RNA sequence: AAAUAUGUAAGAAGUCCUUGUUACUUAAUUGAACGUGGACAUUUGAAUGAAGAGCUUUUAGUGGGCCAUUUUUGGUAAGCA
RNA sequence: GAAUACUGCCAGCUGGGACUGAGGACUGCGACGUAAGUCAAGGAUGCUGGCAUAAUGGUUAUAUGCCGCCCGUCUUGAAAC
């Protein structure tokens, strides 16, 4: 009855990006990867060879071994009671970097700086950010700002 | 030969300017309390008389208890349960709101009821249901030699300065609650008014934000 | 009498009994995936290194 | 009631005394129980956990383990401690006048040290002498690397010798073996 | 052995908080407050009666 | 909902850059406590203007308390409200000495007639009618009539008693 | 093109700066990986909580399930499947 | 120019009632007092009376109020027609 085949209930992620589809860019190709890089994972179409598994589109992991036209890469799949290491081995044009990656290592730039920047100055490193505090005290004028009695609306057709 | 005067005498002379120290703190503390509120009243009064609106700065703790036991709890929410450490129905414990906070709020809110505390009844509170987690074994309070044993390396040398680190919300607040076991609170003497309870309080509950009606929960139910 | 196929209901909570968790990651990971390529040559390295280390201990 | 998140009314998991009934080794774990309370030195609460343990867990230590140990720098002249049982080792020629502080003492072992001028001493004149762990070296032997070890963990493609009795061809070296005999593991 | 609350057992409460002696003296919670003779705005009158 | 009072909500829509001092709307809300007032401002604030309370701020809430309430007052209130088939808007007048106490009054009428919960009724406006014969409802206008009388023939009595030895009467 | 759910990360195993190995790679000490010595000296890099975390061995019973709320398929519908 | 309501605070005063008295030399934190010492301060002491008896308690039968379906077992499910 039911077929569960490598490429089942796989009709719309395979699928291109409606007005991009055809041949692909040479950024991609262009890119380079090293290894501990953090890459997310999602497959094309055009390409049929180093085509990951359904499982591992939006998933995201570290790379572990670099070949001629493909990269090695680690990921944690949760089966039953534990997570096991699967080690998947990928054409570029399936794969993408990470910017989180960047954007904490900028930040750690900037914490570097910040560091070198307040051991100078003296106090108040202040490098942990913290979350969305709550608002504080303030003064509403009226001036040009009158405020205007608004007053709940009848019930109208106009089907 | 019996060498205990000199011990004894010294340790009342220690003691005694422990004391001292702790009443000129008190005191700075009320006065602080006290200029507080004078100052936000007379503030909404010169915006009115300016024409004006002084609004009120948001409130940054939260006093919340369990309301619903324990039985057809789903998970995530019995998980933030664990988290705030409510693990039992009429527990109480304090948070400092945020918005890593108040997502969980909203999340826990149909099994709770939270609100802003005051001092009176953060006062009345500790003095009565004050018991602190150490080695854990829960011990009552009863007394500041706790305290500093226990705080002294945050400045906290007195149950008098721990309900100021909790009030005025410090950087010492995580590990004054922490420290602080969660309250664990009787029924409601007058009743909770309301004969259906899990309904919001807005709609003739009890669950949810009680902003200020929650000091007249707490003080019947304590 | 018909024979059931499958039921998922209780299944997660068989797992999350015992706590679902991680692979325990561990420096100096694993080596056999590798390109050999680079396997043999990171070998004459670590040989290298290693009597250069002893030749400036002595 | 409550929500529970772990198990209560759990037992620890650790052995807490020893399950032999042998009088003289309740009388050292009496002695170092008086002295891990009374001295906050970590070395007899080290000793009296290793009092409790069982026979697998406090492997006999060669006696050429300790030669290498005192190849160490530094650790010319320490006293050496076992809480188990030393063996002797045909395979060293040299050994030097140590003094090694044990409670079981092979006959050969004995002879060695103190033909080579050493001494061979109980724990107890140990806790007399060093009371607190002064300029000591404890060894442990290897517990993994006895027989029944082999067969933990036996299963696919992990190496882990299975349980046989008799050994040879015809005794599991066919299918799941070969490359011939359909698959490999 | 036993837990003796304050807010009663003033013995407890002095224990505890010497400050207390000092605020029954000048007792306080009884605190009056100065006159001061402030007054609102005209729009805010009309705002507030407005219909 | 309960016994009532009446307050004044004011919000805000909190400034950006994109418009910093926004246009401060206010609304008149009858409820039992200031909680449920600006919960139901943000309800109506949210159904006219574009704004939620995650995206505002509340300036100001005040009580408002009656001007006479030693003097009777005759208050015509326009009300929707939601029936089992469709919704319907709804004129009525009462004659009460208080704006809130007429609110009340309505709230449990319209419970009695037409069975309309505190969830599906919204106020349009209270207001005070000053000059009098601008009534339209006889159960009002027949209590304007100069000299008014009238008996109570049968009041009942809830006497404390059990066993009574009398036989009473009902005389007014 | 939502909502709910969903992957990864939020450091000291790291950041920066000298200098060493390679039979790999490069036109090229050029690069790659692994190291060497200093500084960044645990505000050492969001919130909350922790009835401590981790590792093994061995073994029982079970391997007929059912009800409710929401989303549902077949069915006239079913205390139906 | 007032009081009165409503809300809130007093480490504010005063009464009435019910349940409990754990522990067993001292050690401590405190308070009053110049002092001596005293104390409601790390768990109750004092005074007075009654019973030589069934006073109290236990066991058993009976009566009364309320509750209580026959055990074991197969079962998703047994008081089971």
């Amino acid at each position: 009855g039911k077929s569960h085949g490598y490429r089942s209930r796989t009709r719309y992620m395979f699928q291109r990006d409606f007005r991009k589809h055809g041949a692909v860019h040479l950024s991609t190709y262009l890119k380079v990867y090293k290894v501990g890089d953090i890459v997310d994972i999602k497959a094309n179409g055009s390409i049929q060879k180093g085509m990951p598994h359904k499982f591992y589109q939006g998933k995201t992991g570290v790379v572990y071994n670099v070949t001629k036209s493909s990269v090695g890469v680690i990921i944690n799949k949760m089966v039953g009671n534990r997570y096991l290491e699967k080690r998947l081995n990928l054409r570029v044009e399936h794969i993408k970097h990470s910017k989180c990656r960047q954007e904490f290592l900028e930040r750690v730039k900037a914490n570097a700086a910040k560091r070198a920047e307040a051991k100078a100055q003296g106090v108040a490193v202040q490098l942990k950010r913290q979350p969305a505090q709550p608002r504080e005290s303030r003064i509403v004028s009226t001036e040009g700002n009158v405020p205007q009695t608004l007053a709940p609306v009848p019930y109208e057709t106009f089907i | 030969a019996e060498q205990v005067a000199a011990e004894r005498a010294a340790r009342k002379a220690a003691n005694k300017e422990k004391r001292a120290i702790i009443l000129e703190r008190n005191a700075a503390y009320q006065k602080e309390y006290e200029t507080a509120e004078r100052n936000i009243i007379q503030a909404k009064r010169d915006a009115k008389a300016a024409g004006s609106y002084y609004v009120e700065a948001q409130h940054k703790l939260v006093f919340v208890v369990r309301i619903k036991g324990i039985n057809k709890i789903p998970p995530k929410p019995r998980k933030v349960l664990q988290l705030l450490r409510l693990t039992r129905i009429n527990s109480g414990t304090f948070v400092k709101v945020t918005k890593a906070t108040l997502e969980l709020l909203k999340l826990i809110e149909p099994y709770v009821a939270y609100g802003y505390p005051s001092y009176s009844t953060i006062r009345q509170l500790v003095y009565k249901r004050g018991f602190g987690k150490i080695n854990k074994q829960r011990v009552p309070l009863s007394d500041n030699a706790i305290i500093e044993a226990n705080l002294g390396k945050y400045g906290i040398l007195s149950i008098d300065d721990l309900i100021h680190e909790i009030i005025t919300v410090g950087p010492h607040f995580k590990q004054a609650n922490n420290f602080l076991w969660p309250f664990k609170l009787s029924n409601p003497s007058g009743g909770w008014g309301v004969p259906r309870k899990f309904k919001h309080f807005i709609q003739g509950g009890s669950f949810g934000n009680r902003e200020e009606f929650i000091n007249k929960l707490v003080k019947s139910m304590n | 009498a018909k024979s059931k196929n499958h039921t998922a209901h209780n299944q997660t909570r068989k797992a999350h009994r015992n706590g679902i968790k991680k692979p325990k990651t561990y420096k100096y990971p694993s080596l056999k995936g590798v390109d050999p390529k680079f396997r043999r040559n990171h070998k004459h390295a670590l040989h290298g290194t290693a009597k250069a280390l002893a030749a400036a201990k002595k | 009631g409550i929500d529970h998140t772990s198990k209560q009314h759990k037992r620890s998991g650790h052995r807490t005394a020893p399950k032999s009934d042998n009088v003289y080794l309740k009388l050292l774990v009496k002695l170092y129980t008086f002295l891990a309370r009374r001295t906050d030195a970590p070395f007899n609460k080290v000793v009296l956990k290793a009092l409790f343990l069982s026979k697998i867990n406090r492997p006999p230590v060669s006696v050429s383990r300790i030669a290498r140990a005192l190849k160490q720098e530094g650790a010319a002249n320490k006293t050496v401690v076992v809480v188990g049982t030393v063996t002797d080792d045909a395979r060293i020629f040299e050994f030097p006048k140590t003094t090694v502080a044990a409670l079981r003492f092979t006959a050969g072992a004995r002879a060695k040290i103190v033909k080579a001028g050493g001494e061979c001493i109980t724990l107890d004149q140990l806790a007399v002498r060093a009371p607190k762990g002064q300029n000591t070296l404890i060894l442990r032997g290897p517990r993994n690397s006895r027989e029944a070890v082999r067969h933990f963990g036996m299963g696919p493609h992990k190496g882990k010798a299975p349980r046989i009795l008799s050994t040879g061809r015809k005794f599991e070296r066919a299918r799941g073996r070969r490359r011939s005999k359909g698959f490999k593991v | 052995v036993l837990k003796k609350n304050p807010l009663k057992n003033k013995q407890v409460l002095l224990r505890l908080n010497p400050y207390a002696k000092v605020f029954a003296a000048e007792k306080l919670g009884s605190k009056k407050a100065e006159k001061t003779g402030t007054k609102p705005a005209a729009v805010f009158t009309e705002t507030l009666k407005h219909d | 909902m309960a016994h009532f009072k009446e307050y004044q909500v004011i919000g805000r829509r909190l400034p950006t850059e994109s418009v910093p001092e926004p246009k401060l709307f206010r609304m008149r809300i009858f409820a039992s406590n200031e909680v449920i007032a600006k919960s139901r401002y943000w309800y109506f604030l949210q159904k006219l203007h574009k704004v939620k309370k995650a995206s505002g701020e509340i300036v100001s809430i005040n009580q408002i308390n009656e001007a006479h309430p030693t003097k009777v007052k005759n208050f015509g209130v326009w009300v929707r409200y939601d029936s089992r088939s469709g919704t319907h808007n709804m004129y009525k007048e009462i004659r009460d000495v208080s704006r809130v106490a007429a609110v009340e009054t309505l709230y449990q009428d319209m419970a009695a007639r037409h069975r309309a919960r505190f969830r599906s009724i919204h106020i349009l406006k209270v207001a005070e009618i000053e000059k009098t014969a601008d009534v339209k409802r006889q159960y009002v206008k027949q209590f304007l009539t100069k000299d008014l009388k009238f008996p109570l023939p049968h009041r009942v009595q809830k006497s404390t008693k059990t066993f009574s030895y009398k036989r009473p009467s009902t005389f007014y």
